[PDB]
């Protein structure tokens, strides 16, 4: 790691942040990013330029203050922003009007374009149950939520295109990729549904009662090593790792305690680095969730002490047993946790760990940036 | 906060409390969502997330809590809104279950007494609410609306929902354990 | 009940006297009320009660239109 | 809609008043919010506009026309003559080309001072100069003397029209 | 406000007071200042919906004779900024249409357009009784709209200065469901016809005379069921002549053809869901330069 003691005072909350569609690279990140904030000055989406790059950029050392480029107000609340092609910004709204901009990638200016409306449908009265998760297949956009509706659109579209409403109206929560056309969805009931853009094939019949419960999950992402390997974290208290290629198959179940599993994130280069931002607890970074066990990482956690300036790796010598990703049986706890809190009561709401550059947007009117987390 | 406590002391009387409750339901300080409306919109939530977080002091939360507590104590919400709404404490209950008892002690604070005062006020308001509420035997029937095709969801009472939540798995036990450990 | 009493003769209890003569086209019929009723029916159409109310309203409207056409023809024949 | 001083449409029902670049979901911020959470749970299934507003609808939208409206009348006030007929007074303009000459001269002077008016105003000024060269007295008549020839007058007005075309 | 069924509001001669005859069995009066408006007066005493209230004159006195349903008209009076009832006239079988006032030198006579197959005229001096006269035997069906003539003699004629005296003779027009359009003239107690025309092939819906405040030009705009908008303009001297000029081949039933304060601009409102200000240019005929919502 490389956590210092300097911390700037920037009163700017952050809810989510999207970047430019980087190709042939996952660790490197651009310097300009579209931040959909919860409430900087109000509910809107802004554009911020800094110096975020892969493997720690040269210019701008610790504590880098971003600069605002263009601000465009967004009606509703931002919950999902994904880049379709190259110059497309799709943002979901809580009011039911998913906005789409064809902003200029070089002019640093957002252009108001189109809006997909009509997301709440009910006969008799009106219930606000829009779509929460938004995925992009290029050039296809699929929106789902806790309503059972599946909204499918293609490139350059202003109205609705496909409104799938099957008899199995579940309550979808999170979405994840599999390759180039297969997408898995974790619902808010404890089931998984994997489909392929060629033909919709729903199958939410994977109930687990022994060795792993099926409490409604929340977030889901993919492992840096092997794109098919996924990891899902929710209210079950178990960061369930799966080796799904076309069928639901688990592998590791780490019984997490004193957490909520709201937003999971992985670190590239070294895939044995996973973070989980939640609302039940302070700041802590896991180091033995998907992988086996990495020594020299305790003596911290929650809000006591701190372990930084060193990322000790397990010793590699002449072994006789296999040691890899294996952590089943939901009976463990918090193995190898790295404390990221500077022993101060703070309330964070967003933490993006895209590479070695961590960016933490908190509600305490402050900013946190770490240039290196593995050395 | 000064205007909030002034309005509470005004509504200390029953008639003034009813008038203030009607005015509050008609003006909508908190984005009460039962059928439509922007959730977490501009208002008290945005204020307490912006200026309260900037000043590291949260008196507005305690003021709103004591105001709604006094209003409920002096006049029960028998009819929400003027004549274009319906009685329902569901949005306020959801707000108190999401914001309160989750982010009220481990936030940006510069004084140790702020968390203690916030916890004391929240616990007193909750105790007063649960003491004023009384579960009736008529709350066990299927409360399904069936008036000219008004097929709605099971509009459970807020007190009954809170009792069911406290009976099942709830973080209130962990919060009480943490408060006892801090004490 | 009001429109039934008006079509019959029971408006004496409601307070309205005899209808105005030489007014076979339109006397006093608040169309905004029936518009709001039709909107509410179209918005809350669900159970069989809505279908029954719609059928009763259609029958009443057909009868009222027939009576109004007969009255207009009788007034124009003179 | 209502009515007012002739061409002045006030508000009464539904109309298209003055437009302003401030609608919701536009470029460079500019957003708004309506009464969304007002009807909750039970309500009246009927939508209708609420409240009213007293606005104005005009068509000029110009604050520099005061001079263009006052200066011609300011020059007309010199040529005007009071008639004093009946109770209220009466006014009648004097028939003479000196008024048009003064109009053209003042227009050309204002143009040479600050040509910031409109193309239509410049066209009206050039038409005034053409009318002065045609019907009105020519500068050649004062430049020369003792020349009562219709052919000379025709040549003078022809060369004046040529000079006007060259100036245009 | 917009939540009610407002027919046509009215404004004070100065332009600071507004009055709406809402469908709430009452008449509201606001005082518009700066930007926002404030409701001050709420006159209650109109049975049923209120049609429209016409203004009087500042030099003669503020009088707002309201006309509502249930066959009744209410004349009020203002003192110390407060309005109060002072006269009520009822006693009709068919529903009364609308009412109108007289211009400046024409006087202050209220025309009660009743569809009882007759005409009811209410003359008021200033602070005394009200002379109610009834001209019976009109035609088959009751009247629909009524309008008056300018203060001077009918016919646009250039008069000499200090040589024209506006007489007190009455001239009016009444249009109803009779496929025709007439014009009555009286010498303070002798109503008689003036001219007859047979050009309308459908039921005449409404008519409106335009007493121009600046010229004695007599022009009557009529509207029927099909949409035959004929502009009967009389621009001669002292006689009577109407030319049927079809303005626009409409396909609706126009019920209102209001005129501006100078009776030069015409505002049409009917079954077209729009309002097109077909103003009169500086060369006669018509020209549509503005179109707004209904």
């Amino acid at each position: 790691m490389a956590d210092k003691f300097a911390a700037k005072f920037v009163s700017h909350k952050i809810s989510r942040t999207r970047w430019r569609p980087v190709s042939a690279s996952s660790l490197q990140q651009p310097d300009v990013f579209a931040t959909g904030s919860w409430d900087n000055e109000e509910n809107k989406v802004c554009v911020w330029a800094t110096s975020d790059f892969g493997a720690t950029s040269l210019d701008e050392e610790y504590q880098g203050d971003p600069k605002q480029l263009c601000d465009i107000k967004h009606p509703g609340d931002v919950m999902d922003m994904q880049f379709l092609d190259k110059e497309r910004i799709v943002t979901g709204s809580s009011t039911g009007t998913v906005t789409i901009f064809r902003h200029h990638e070089n002019n640093q200016t957002l252009s108001v374009n189109q809006r997909w409306e009509q997301a709440h449908y009910h006969v008799g009265s009106n219930m606000r149950a829009p779509c929460t998760a938004i995925v992009c297949s290029s050039p296809e956009i699929v929106s789902v939520g806790e309503d059972g509706r599946i909204n499918c659109f293609r490139a350059e579209s202003r109205d609705v295109l496909r409104t799938i409403d099957d008899a199995d109206s579940s309550t979808m929560h999170g979405v994840t990729f599999l390759r180039t056309t297969e997408i898995l969805t974790v619902n808010s009931v404890g089931q998984l549904k994997l489909w392929d853009l060629r033909k919709q094939g729903n199958d939410p019949t994977q109930i687990f009662s022994v060795t792993g419960e099926r409490v409604p999950l929340h977030c889901v992402d993919r492992h840096p090593n092997q794109q098919h390997v996924v990891a899902t974290g929710g209210q079950d208290g178990m960061l369930c790792i799966w080796d799904v290629r076309h069928g639901k198959m688990p592998m590791s179940l780490l019984n997490a305690h004193e957490a909520e599993m709201w937003e999971v994130h992985f670190h590239p280069s070294n895939p044995d680095h996973l973070f989980t931002c939640s609302e039940d607890g302070s700041l802590w970074h896991w180091d033995a969730s998907a992988d086996s066990e990495k020594p020299t990482f305790l003596l911290g956690g929650r809000s006591t002490f701190n372990i930084s300036r060193s990322s000790i790796a397990p010793p590699n010598a002449n072994q006789s047993l296999a040691c890899a990703w294996l952590s089943t049986d939901p009976t463990k706890g918090q193995l190898e946790i790295t404390n990221l809190l500077p022993s101060s009561t703070l309330s964070v709401n967003s933490l993006d760990v895209l590479g070695q550059n961590l960016v933490c947007g908190t509600d305490a009117e402050a900013i946190y940036v770490t240039r290196r987390l593995f050395s | 906060a000064e205007l909030l406590k002034t309005l509470a002391a005004f509504g200390k009387s029953p008639e003034i409390a009813a008038s203030l409750w009607q005015s509050l339901e008609y003006t909508q300080i908190l984005q009460t969502v039962r059928a439509t409306g922007l959730r977490q919109g501009v208002g008290i939530e945005v204020e307490l997330n912006e200026i309260e977080s900037r000043c590291e002091e949260y008196p507005l939360t305690r003021a709103f809590c004591q105001l709604i507590s006094t209003l409920v104590e002096s006049s029960f919400p028998t009819n929400l809104g003027a004549g274009l709404r319906a009685p329902g404490f569901e949005p306020y209950l959801q707000f108190l279950r999401d914001t309160v008892f989750l982010r009220y002690r481990t936030r940006a604070y510069r004084r140790a007494a702020e968390k203690w005062e916030v916890a004391e006020a929240v616990l007193d308001v909750f105790y007063k609410l649960l003491k004023d509420y009384e579960p009736q035997p008529e709350d066990f029937v299927d409360q399904y609306v069936e008036l000219q095709g008004e097929e709605r969801v099971a509009f459970k009472p807020p007190g009954f929902s809170l009792m069911h939540h406290l009976l099942n798995e709830s973080p209130m036990l962990e919060l009480c354990l943490s408060l006892m450990e801090e004490g | 009940e009001y429109v039934d009493a008006l079509l019959g003769k029971g408006h004496q209890y409601f307070g309205i006297q005899a209808p105005l003569s030489a007014t076979s086209q339109l006397v006093w019929f608040p169309y905004s009320a029936i518009d709001h009723l039709r909107l509410a029916l179209g918005e809350n159409e669900n159970n069989q009660h809505n279908q029954a109310i719609l059928g009763k309203l259609q029958r009443k409207m057909d009868e009222y239109f027939q009576k109004l056409k007969k009255a207009t023809d009788d007034y124009k024949k003179i | 809609v209502g009515w007012g001083p002739n061409w002045t449409l006030v508000h009464n029902g539904d109309k298209l008043s003055e437009r302003l670049n401030a609608e919701e979901d536009r470029d460079m911020d500019t957003i708004d919010y309506g009464f969304l959470p007002k009807p909750t749970s039970a309500k009246s299934l009927t939508e209708s506009p609420f409240k009213v507003h007293v606005e104005k609808l005009s068509l000029e939208q110009k604050t520099k026309d005061l001079q263009s409206y006052l200066l011609p009348l300011e020059i007309e006030l010199k040529n005007s003559t009071v008639d004093k007929s009946g109770p209220c007074p009466h006014f009648r303009p004097n028939p003479g080309v000196t008024a048009i000459h003064d109009y053209a001269g003042w227009v050309r002077n204002f143009s040479s001072e600050a040509a910031e008016v409109e193309a239509v105003v410049k066209q009206w000024g050039l038409t005034w100069t053409l009318c002065e060269s045609l019907w009105g007295q020519l500068k050649e008549l004062e430049a020369s003397l003792d020349e009562p020839n219709e052919y000379v007058k025709n040549l003078e007005r022809r060369k004046a029209f040529s000079h006007w075309l060259a100036q245009t | 406000s917009h939540e009610d069924m407002i027919h046509d509001a009215q404004m004070d001669y100065y332009g600071i007071r507004l009055a709406t005859c809402s469908s709430d069995r009452s008449v509201k009066i606001f005082d518009v200042k700066n930007g926002g408006q404030i409701l001050i007066a709420d006159l209650r005493g109109h049975d049923g919906p209120v049609w429209q209230v016409a203004w009087a004159h500042p030099m003669y006195g503020n009088i707002l004779a309201s006309c509502s349903y249930d066959r009744k008209v209410i004349i009020w009076k203002e003192e110390n900024g407060t309005w109060e009832k002072t006269y009520e006239y009822t006693g009709h079988d068919s529903s009364v249409n609308s009412v109108c006032w007289a211009p400046h030198d024409f006087g202050l006579v209220l025309a009660c357009g009743s569809s009882d197959g007759a005409i009811s005229i209410l003359t008021f001096t200033g602070d005394g009784p009200w002379e109610v006269k009834k001209i019976s035997n009109a035609h088959t069906i009751g009247c629909n709209a009524v309008s008056w003539a300018p203060s001077v003699i009918p016919g646009s004629l250039v008069d000499q200065p200090s040589s024209q005296k506006p007489n007190y003779i009455k001239r009016f027009v009444s249009g109803g469901c009779d496929n025709l359009v007439k014009i009555w003239r009286e010498e303070d107690g002798q109503w008689k016809e003036d001219q007859k025309l047979e050009a309308h092939s459908d039921w005449v819906r409404d008519v409106a005379w335009a007493p121009s405040i600046g010229l004695p030009t007599s022009t009557i705009a009529s509207c029927s069921q099909d949409g035959r908008v004929y502009i009967w303009t009389s621009d001669d001297a002292a006689t009577n002549c109407w030319t049927p000029k079809l303005l626009h081949k409409f396909n609706d039933v126009v019920w209102h053809v209001s005129w501006s304060i100078t009776a030069n601009i015409l505002a049409v409102s009917g079954g077209d869901n729009k309002v097109t200000l077909w103003k009169e240019s500086v060369d006669g005929q018509w020209a549509c330069i503005s179109d707004v919502n209904k």
